[PDB]
């Protein structure tokens, strides 16, 4: 006759869900990384100027 | 076609036993810049492409 109340698990949450951002902020730095440009935009130049 | 490379030579068991020599062979490649002294390609004109 009542609508049933369905909760979370017996075990608390914390334990199996955990907090650690090293994960994320390995990602942001390698991110950042690779913000820079890393290939080459003149092939063929040969970029050493005369003496 | 030095008269030598393309002289047919018999087995070893047989009068002419005498090894093909092994030397070095040049062949120009004739290409546009190549034909002509004032057809060059533009290295330093060229900085973007690679040939």
């Amino acid at each position: 006759t009542v609508a049933p109340e369905k909760h979370g698990p017996v075990e608390d949450m914390n334990a199996i869900i955990n907090a650690l951002p090293t994960k994320v902020d390995a990602v942001k730095l390698e991110y950042s990384a690779s913000k820079t440009n890393r290939t080459n935009k003149r092939p063929g130049d040969g970029g050493a100027p005369p003496p | 076609n030095t008269s030598d490379m393309t002289n047919p030579t018999p087995a070893q068991g047989q009068d002419g036993a005498r090894t093909l020599p092994s030397k070095n062979l040049v062949l120009p490649l004739p290409f546009f810049f190549s034909r002509d002294c004032g057809l060059a390609l533009p290295t330093v004109v060229l900085p973007y492409n690679e040939i």
